[PDB]
């Protein structure tokens, strides 16, 4: 977004050493568990019922993983996260209908599973870099909204 | 929480809007419509053209609840428990839209009660508008 | 801000109507009224424990026609609201450390003000192009801070 | 609204927490300052260099309160009123600001709790402070 060459190397390190899958899954489980309104977008998946319904539900982990892809492939674009997620941004809208606002407590979600997994690594430093992403990329994808 | 004077204050301005509630109801969705456009994202299946009879219908339907909470304004959480309930399970509207509906519901009144938007009944129907909204989304977790 | 130009001409044509003094005056007092929190920035400015106190106070009403004072000018450079606001914004962090939330706090109330004087006139739209212009003088006046 | 299984969740949390509350008091500002550097314009005051022994002195005071808060889960509005009032009436820090210090609380206890931060309690701490940050707003008007 407007990083610094040295937050620039600070997101693009620790990402390295993510396993998408995992994360992914995680981050988009938690979110439908600590605010639950978000199963709104997901009747279809299952049983949500349940933090470990939803945990355990494979729609949601595979879900995740698709998310966190997209995700991904953005912080290689973090000088245009707006002409990168432009389609993706206008599909949102336009057809399936979701309120950015869900964009956000996503990012947040996703910090916090970052937290959880990396402790030590997870630096005050390193979590304003990625707050910065965070935000940039539900900026990007709010972007097509009319 | 709301004291003695917000409550006279509210019943006063809501006194006035009398019959129009319904029309204003419908207005305040429009300027939300126009200037928050995320939250048409909760309308999909509404037409949101000008003067859609839908908006129109949804606009009595807010209007009418307002009324009923102003009635009640002893016993909110128990007149809206109901739609408390719809809100947090079925519609699962996430909370930051309720503030977006309050501020164009406050454009409305200032629109149409000029002698009685003051400072003061200003203040009062901002208090009420978030208690309201504070209602409807207590049963969301 | 994205303003259409039926937008940026919506926005001029009433400007042209308003009395900077008096909407001023309003809108601050108003501010101090409803969010009372705010009055946190005035305690020089005396009286400030009732309605009428706030509204009539000659200071609040001198502060609130510098703000609209220096609001009018950033209609009039509406393509350079971060340039216009820069040192403002340097200020208002620097110096007065007011949150930028009071920004946005205070447009809601500008616009409430402009549908309480204009009526009718405030139409739908007309308020929506002025929604973007409050958010953009908010945006504008928090991009200095660090 | 707490439920009995929140209040378990939170206090056993807070329970593992121990003797590094202050600690973490310390670490959730920091964060706080680095990542929405607004937040600072409360601190003037204030060194906010890391380590700086005010965000120390001041994380101990927050972390403390918590504590005090988690001990009378059951009673906030009472246990926490002299805080309500300080920020009500002298700090009036604006409530967004709350969601904030919240979030760097929650990012904090992940990274120092991992095998006790599972999604049931990360659910449960959120609806806590939460809770906590309506209480210490509740008198702002
Ligand atoms: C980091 C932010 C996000 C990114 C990058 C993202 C990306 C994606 C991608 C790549 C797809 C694939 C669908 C297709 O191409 O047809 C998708 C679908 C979808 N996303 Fe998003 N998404 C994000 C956040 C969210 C959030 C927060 C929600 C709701 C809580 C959501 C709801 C959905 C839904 C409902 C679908 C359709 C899946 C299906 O067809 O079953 N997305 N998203
Ligand atoms: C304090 C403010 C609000 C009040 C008083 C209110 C009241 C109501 C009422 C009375 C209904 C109709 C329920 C029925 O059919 O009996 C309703 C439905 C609905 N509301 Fe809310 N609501 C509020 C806020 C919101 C907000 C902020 C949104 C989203 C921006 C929203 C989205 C909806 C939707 C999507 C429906 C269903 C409409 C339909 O399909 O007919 N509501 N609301
Ligand atoms: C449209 C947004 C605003 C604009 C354009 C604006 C503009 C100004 C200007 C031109 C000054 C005088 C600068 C100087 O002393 O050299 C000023 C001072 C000040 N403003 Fe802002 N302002 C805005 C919003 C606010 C808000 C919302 C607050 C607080 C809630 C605030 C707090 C102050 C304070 C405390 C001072 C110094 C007053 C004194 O003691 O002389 N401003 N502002
Ligand atoms: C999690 C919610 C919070 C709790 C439990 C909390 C608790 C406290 C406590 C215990 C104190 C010290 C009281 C004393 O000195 O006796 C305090 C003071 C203070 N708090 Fe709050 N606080 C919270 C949120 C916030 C937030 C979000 C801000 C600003 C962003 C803030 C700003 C302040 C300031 C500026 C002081 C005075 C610092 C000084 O001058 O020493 N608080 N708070």
């Amino acid at each position: 977004v407007h990083l610094t060459p040295e937050e620039k190397s600070a997101v693009t390190a620790l990402w390295g050493k993510v396993n998408v899958d995992e994360v992914g899954g995680e981050a988009l489980g938690r979110l439908l568990v600590v605010y639950p309104w978000t199963q709104r977008f997901f009747e279809s998946f299952g049983d949500l019922s349940t933090p470990d319904a939803v945990m355990g539900n494979p729609k949601v982990k595979a879900h995740g993983k698709k998310v966190l892809g997209a995700f991904s492939d953005g912080l290689a674009h973090l000088d245009n996260l707006k002409g990168t997620f432009a389609t993706l941004s206008e599909l949102h809208c336009d057809k399936l209908h979701v309120d950015p606002e869900n964009f956000r407590l996503l990012g947040n979600v996703l910090v916090c599973v970052l937290a959880h997994h990396f402790g030590k690594e997870f630096t005050p430093p390193v979590q304003a870099a990625y707050q910065k992403v965070v935000a940039g990329v539900a900026n990007a994808l709010a972007h097509k909204y009319h | 929480m709301l004291s003695p004077a917000d409550k006279t204050n509210v019943k006063a301005a809501w006194g006035k809007v009398g019959a129009h509630a319904g029309e204003y109801g419908a207005e305040a969705l429009e300027r939300m419509f126009l200037s928050f456009p995320t939250t048409g994202t909760y309308f999909p299946h509404f037409d949101l053209s000008h003067g859609s009879a839908q908006v129109k219908g949804h606009g009595k339907k807010v209007a009418d609840a307002l009324t009923n909470a102003v009635a009640h304004v002893d016993d909110m959480p128990n007149a809206l428990s109901a739609l408390s309930d719809l809100h947090a399970h079925k519609l699962r509207v996430d909370p930051v839209n309720f503030k977006l509906l309050s501020h164009c519901l406050l454009v409305t009144l200032a629109a149409h009660l000029p002698a009685e938007f003051t400072p003061a009944v200003h203040a009062s129907l901002d208090k009420f508008l978030a208690s309201v909204s504070t209602v409807l989304t207590s049963k969301y977790r």
